[PDB]
């Protein structure tokens, strides 16, 4: 993808984070598990469901009564008719079917992005106190227990405490 | 061993499946479709009016009071009509009816609509009102006529000259019919009408109209060579319409008051009425629909999402999800 | 304390607001409409040739010459007809126009117009020429009728038949009208024309015409009840009309030249000429955009924006911005 | 946004740099201020020109003659002009109204990437001779005085001169 | 020196541009074009039956028979029809052909046709049927006319009255064409069909016609101020057509059979049949792309890419590419 | 560009890189030379193919009969066909022009991203074995032969086996 991370940089997903989009898998002496985000999912959730309801919202829909009126001397009058319908089913299938893909491309682009976001505000956090392992990962220098865990996750990493211990 | 924490992203069971401007098949954690498919296989009131059903007559049929069409019942609006591909019962004495398809379009939708009596069949004390009758029409096993216009004849040998007025003292359109009748030959039409050379003018105050017989050898249908030719006009409240005429005269007896606002259109479809309410009717069920696309049926009546030629429009919600 | 660079962005004082596909009212530094919503209250020429405006006339009054309309003005060409919605002054003598509805398609646009006397008033020796008046179409405080055309009737207890040809020596195509009068009875008839049986034929290379006065008992228009019928045709360079009548005749004194290139249509409007210019013009107002969208009427006439319903099309220019 | 610059590690714009969209602010022993990257804001004004010109001059406009020409025994050719018209109505008000909601994500992403690209530029340069700290400000090791300041902002920045001061 | 890899991207000789929605002019490794704009200057089959090339004769002079088009050759099928702009051989006896623009659509496109006698030219036993002849229609250096009706005259001073029938027993649509003979005045009427008031009555399952002779004093064509003016109809399998007629009747010799499935049209080109097949016809040529765009020409026939206003349409495929 | 490598970072391109569409120039003791990454290559062109295909493939074409079949006294009908005829060259041209430019904005930063994903790959292979030296180019601190150089675009560079020849 065009971020780099879903799928990239970051292999797979995980099935075990049942409750966000995106966030952390933390492991040390204490256990591990997963974590989601929930800014950065509530904000994907609004955007992605914005772009839908704008998708639907943005049609005009009004009145028409399509039949056929016309008779058998009529029929240069019926071909207009029938040039005139085929035209819009023309245009609104080939508007319809190019946006479905067009946006599609962009929702999972936009996921990419959002995760190779947060992977971002973590590795500034974190700089020289960790090893970035290349698949996601951070492998820490000093212990980093649940609490420390916490303040990564909560943009509240303290670096100063544990640049000693990382040394 | 070294503690870690790594980033990553939502995975399910989700087998649904996209397709991207730059690749087919993707497999996503959650997904929404935007093409409606779906109808409820019913004729509906449209917000919330009830269509005009015909069963198995025709409008012509149907206005002019065709005895093969059933009983006339009262239905004060509608809107829209549906027509079955093709009525049994139309003009049961053959012929033709003059500019059908706009009158049809105009009575499409209907606001208001009432029959009512404008020239008495008892009031015809000049000539015969009860001798128009043919075998082509039936009512109760007994020869019979369009029951809405009367088909006038000779009495004693004799046709006078028919002079009636009727005023539209009503608040309202009135939609009146009449017809004229084209006989064989020359012995018919004397047998008949008395009259040798006859005509039948109606005027308003927009309607100049001098209609005349035109004889024809011409091809049995249901057994007859004769054509009953109707025409029609609108007549304005406080006008009035003149009748004149020697022979072949098809009377109107009954007219319909007409409220017109919006207009619709004829649905052709084999459906009945299925007691519901609808925004968007096709002729093989109505929608119910907030999406912007369906791609049941191009002859829809209503408020409709866009018709498309597609099976699927499938937008991704979730994120790319690992296939089975 | 150590140095510091840092990178960053433009804020300013802005409040304007845009929406995007994923996110609503997101405040940015600069933004521009696309959607034009203005127009200049006036009825103006069209690149630059300047509509015929008809007033309290309809393109038929014009034409005829009813007299209640205005003084006939020369204007030698013109971009669209502007008309009232309901011209008061149409058919001064109550009665139809055969093919109006092309005729002012027909006219809509006009690259040159004369009127031109093609059968002088003075030179009908055999019939009365100034007798054909009615109350209908005064003309100063007396009885007249249409201006163009003439309403011939018998003299001496005499209509003996008319036989006239005009060759359009010209070198541009001839729009030339005529009419029919319907009375109301044969008393009427003979007392106006003498003859009881009449009829108008005409022909030029193409047309094969022969009209007769269709009777019929008819509702008073302007207190009359006869009605009349107007025609009209399109006589080529080198070309010559020809009528024949013994009653009934409306004949043609003045006929139009005519160069036709454009067309465009007839614009329903009640504003005047606002001496001005564009490019596209509106019944409400003229616009004067190169933007591609617009949303102030769809009966245009002109090069216009693509019209859309729609308050507003609002870009993004600069950059996301704190709101306030 | 998509690049995660702007309003993202970047967190918000600066009303004191007035004469252009993207730049730099410094703070040394001789003072502080805003300097404007005037390359990366020509070009960006030029882009979104472009742009906007593109949805402008791309649309073909022709004569036509729009009124009601039909009479009252003609309704079906009136109901054939409604449907058609009201069609090419439906048509241009989704797509113009599509057309603004998605340029306008790009548009805005488009600055959101100029931005991180001059941060990355300067990043680069600068490369450990600098603390990065994760807020768009990079803190230098060395004294860099107003003219090491410039050559930062210039791409001239020397790193091999600055190195035994850094330690 | 220390050791070093380099990350980059491929690079070539390639001028070719695109533009970007951000940007003109930008030149890249590899572009691709996706607006047809290659036709093969030729008429050809559709799908691949061929077309109805009618040289210089139009669709009213083919199936009249108009001597001085060319002889009928039998085309038992078509696709579309090709007339020049303006055919030289039209009607060569002057005058209308009754609801012409229907018959054409009818005919655009056929399944099955074929040419058949239907009353023979040797049965008018009380008629002369080889003196209506005019100079304007030569055939051979001798007076005739068009070759599948017959133009009957009066013999020994007498025209008694036609009463013939033709039935159906084909198990196709038959479409059958006849005429009235308008003359210039009552000399000439009697002349040709003694009887002074004549008709012409024609009646089907559904048509109930009856035609007389209007007499106007109209402007010479080819030399002749008369005028024929054709009608048809369809007659179904089973049915009958009767004609009666005293006078000015052009009767049909030969009728067609028709089987009809498609509609297409009248194409308007100057070329000739160029022994190709296609999908997709122009009047300059036929085009055979998959290409989604082309801007070759409107007026087109067949499955075709849609129409735009545009000299190119270049997507990038490759990289940007230094430009030279 | 939007992902800022091609003609960013990395200035120019490779008219020596002539296989494929993204790659590696490298330079040790042994020579030099230009590889192509296939993978990402292959990628490339599956997905610019698959959105050339997508454009042309979802048109609905069907059969239609244009012509010129109204007389002299059908202008009203022939303006309503004119009308609509027009509507329609209007649409398809617009969203036809449309399309490419900015379909076209979308394929050039395919490409970029596709540069910028695979320098972020070695990247965090190499790590602080090597020296980003802003251009495109690493320069490592220890030897790299042509076996060490292809285990780098193998994705197979193994970090701990020279960490101690980088110090
Ligand atoms: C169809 O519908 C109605 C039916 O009532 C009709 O309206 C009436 O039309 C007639 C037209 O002739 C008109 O009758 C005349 O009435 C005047 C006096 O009218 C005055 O009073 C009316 C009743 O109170 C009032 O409605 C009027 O506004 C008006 O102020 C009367 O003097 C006339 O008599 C005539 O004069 C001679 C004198 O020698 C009499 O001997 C002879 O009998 C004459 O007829 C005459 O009776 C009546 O006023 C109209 N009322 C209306 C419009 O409300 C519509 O006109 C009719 N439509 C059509 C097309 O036929
Ligand atoms: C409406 O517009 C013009 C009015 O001039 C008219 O054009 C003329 O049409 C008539 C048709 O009959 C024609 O008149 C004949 O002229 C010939 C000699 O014509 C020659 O010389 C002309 C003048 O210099 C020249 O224009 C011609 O091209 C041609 O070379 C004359 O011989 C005829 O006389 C006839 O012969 C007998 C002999 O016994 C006479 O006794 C008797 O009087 C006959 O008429 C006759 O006068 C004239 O030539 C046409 N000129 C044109 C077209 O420029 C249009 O035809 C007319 N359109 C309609 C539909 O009526
Ligand atoms: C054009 O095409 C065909 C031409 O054959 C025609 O079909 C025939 O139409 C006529 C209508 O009159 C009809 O003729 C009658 O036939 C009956 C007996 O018909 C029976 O047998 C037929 C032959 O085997 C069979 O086809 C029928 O289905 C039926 O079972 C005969 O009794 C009639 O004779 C009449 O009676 C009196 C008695 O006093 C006779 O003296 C006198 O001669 C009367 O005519 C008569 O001959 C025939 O049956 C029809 N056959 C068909 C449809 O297959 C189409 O009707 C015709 N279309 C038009 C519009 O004219
Ligand atoms: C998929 O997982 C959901 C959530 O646990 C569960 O409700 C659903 O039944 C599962 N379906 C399967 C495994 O087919
Ligand atoms: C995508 O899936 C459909 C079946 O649902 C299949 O027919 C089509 O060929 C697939 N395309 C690819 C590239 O796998
Ligand atoms: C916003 O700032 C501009 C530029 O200094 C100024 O011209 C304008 O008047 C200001 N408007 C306000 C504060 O409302
Ligand atoms: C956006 O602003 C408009 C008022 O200008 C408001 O009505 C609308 O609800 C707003 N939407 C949101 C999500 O704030
Ligand atoms: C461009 O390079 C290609 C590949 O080597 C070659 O085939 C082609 O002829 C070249 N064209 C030039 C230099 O004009
Ligand atoms: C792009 O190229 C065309 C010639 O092919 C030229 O006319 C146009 O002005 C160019 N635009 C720019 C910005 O270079």
């Amino acid at each position: 993808g065009l971020f780099g991370a879903i799928a990239g940089f970051i292999e797979g997903g995980w099935q075990g984070m049942v409750d966000g989009w995106y966030g952390y898998h933390h492991s040390n002496e204490q256990g591990s598990g997963y974590a989601a985000d929930k800014e950065s999912t509530q904000k994907a959730i609004d955007g992605v469901t914005n772009k839908v309801n704008s998708i639907i919202d943005k049609m005009n829909t009004q009145f028409e009564a399509v039949g056929r009126e016309f008779n058998n001397l009529e029929r240069r009058i019926e071909n207009l008719n029938k040039k005139m319908e085929d035209g819009f089913l023309d245009v609104w299938t080939y508007n319809a079917e190019l946006l479905v893909l067009m946006e599609n491309e962009r929702t999972l682009d936009f996921h990419d992005s959002n995760v190779k976001n947060l992977y971002d505000k973590v590795r500034l956090q974190l700089r020289d106190n960790a090893k970035e392992l290349g698949n996601g990962c951070f492998e820490f220098y000093h212990k980093c227990d649940n609490e420390c865990m916490e303040s990564v996750r909560n943009g509240t990493y303290d670096y100063p405490q544990y640049s000693e211990e990382a040394r | 061993d070294p503690d870690q924490i790594c980033i990553g992203y939502h995975a399910n069971n989700s087998t649904e499946q996209v397709d991207t401007i730059m690749e087919k098949n993707v497999t996503v954690t959650h997904a929404q479709d935007i093409l409606e498919k779906k109808h409820n296989g019913k004729l509906c009131d449209l917000d919330g009016v009830k269509p005009l059903i015909l069963r198995d007559c025709s409008v012509a049929g149907w206005l002019l009071g065709n005895p093969m069409c059933d009983e006339f019942i009262n239905v004060p609006e509608w809107s829209y009509i549906v027509e079955k591909a093709n009525p049994v019962n139309d003009l049961c004495y053959p012929g033709d009816f003059n500019d059908y398809e706009e009158l049809k379009h105009l009575l499409s939708r209907i606001n208001h609509f009432e029959k009512i009596q404008i020239i008495p069949k008892s009031s015809w004390s000049s000539h015969e009102a009860s001798l128009g009758v043919s075998s082509a029409c039936p009512y109760q096993g007994k020869s019979s006529f369009f029951r809405n216009v009367v088909w006038l004849i000779k009495k004693d040998s004799t046709y006078p000259t028919i002079k009636r007025s009727y005023n539209n003292t009503n608040q309202e359109d009135l939609l009146v019919l009449w017809g004229i009748h084209h006989p064989n030959d020359a012995a018919e039409q004397t047998k008949l009408y008395q009259n040798p050379t006859t005509y039948i003018s109606v005027g308003t105050s927009t309607l100049n109209q001098r209609l005349v017989p035109r004889i024809a050898t011409r091809s049995k249908v249901k057994g007859l060579s004769g054509r009953m030719e109707f025409f029609w006009t609108i007549l304005k409240p406080n006008d009035a319409i003149n009748f004149e005429s020697n022979g072949n005269f098809i009377a109107p007896e009954y007219a319909y008051k007409i409220v017109k606002k919006g207009d619709s259109t004829i649905m052709k479809s084999e459906l009945e009425y299925g007691n519901c309410n609808t925004k968007c009717q096709t002729p093989m069920g109505a929608i119910n629909s907030s999406m912007p696309f369906h791609n049941i049926h191009p002859l829809t009546i209503g408020e409709c999402p866009k018709y498309v030629k597609s099976n699927r429009l499938v937008l991704a919600i979730g994120l790319r999800n690992s296939p089975q």
